[PDB]
């Protein structure tokens, strides 16, 4: 309980990052490597717009 | 607490049932010991 | 009638309205009351009618009927 | 002594009733906070879990 207790707020803050995030892109992200991805389509966008 | 003390209550009371008894013993014990002290003195 | 209290508190407790509850669902779940809401309701149940409930049995007021159930 | 520790009972059972009568009324008011809060304030603006 301890050290759970010590991890919590870490991970909350964290969470509610993530959420404002992905909820401000149209897709919902789950991983890492999820992100990863994320991030190439944005770049695909960028110069194609460009 | 509430429950324990209930419970403490009714062993108590069965305590003070017996002592009764063997107070009243008691007193039966000290007539017959009246009678053996006189037994003792008239011998 | 006394029953007015119980359908009015769990209101008062839920945020719902008198009509809102229906017996056959429960309060765990399908009412949107988490544990510490339904401590609270099953503990201001208690002190509107100045009794007391164990644990155990009020551990059985899952579902809505058993509010009265257990009270008339 | 046993007499005397009912007596605390009765103590804190009067204890337990003045705790009892602050937990409702503080619901009662909860109720209303939470009703109005309902224009997308609790979502995310003022329900900081962090």
């Amino acid at each position: 309980i301890q050290s759970l207790t010590a991890r919590a707020p870490v991970w909350l803050a964290a969470q509610d990052t993530l959420n404002q995030l992905c909820e401000q892109s149209g897709e919902t992200l789950a991983s890492s490597n999820d992100v990863t991805e994320y991030m190439q389509q944005l770049l695909e966008r960028e110069r194609e717009a460009t | 607490s509430h429950k324990q003390l209930a419970t403490e209550q009714y062993r108590h009371v069965e305590m003070a049932r017996e002592l009764a008894e063997q107070s009243g013993a008691s007193s039966d014990l000290e007539t017959d010991h009246q009678a053996a002290s006189d037994h003792l003195n008239l011998v | 009638t006394i029953e007015e209290r119980v359908k009015k508190i769990i209101g008062e407790q839920l945020g719902v309205k008198q009509e809102e509850v229906t017996n056959n669902a429960s309060f765990v779940e399908d009412l949107g009351a988490d544990s510490l809401d339904t401590v609270e309701l099953v503990m201001a149940l208690e002190e509107e009618f100045d009794t007391e409930i164990p644990d155990e049995e009020a551990e059985k007021i899952t579902t809505v009927q058993a509010a009265i159930d257990y009270i008339n | 002594e046993m007499e005397n520790v009912q007596k605390k009972l009765r103590k804190l059972e009067r204890d337990y009733y003045q705790i009892r009568e602050q937990v409702v009324s503080a619901k009662a008011g909860w109720c209303a906070v939470m009703r109005m809060v309902k224009d997308n304030g609790v979502e995310r603006r003022l329900h900081r879990r962090e």
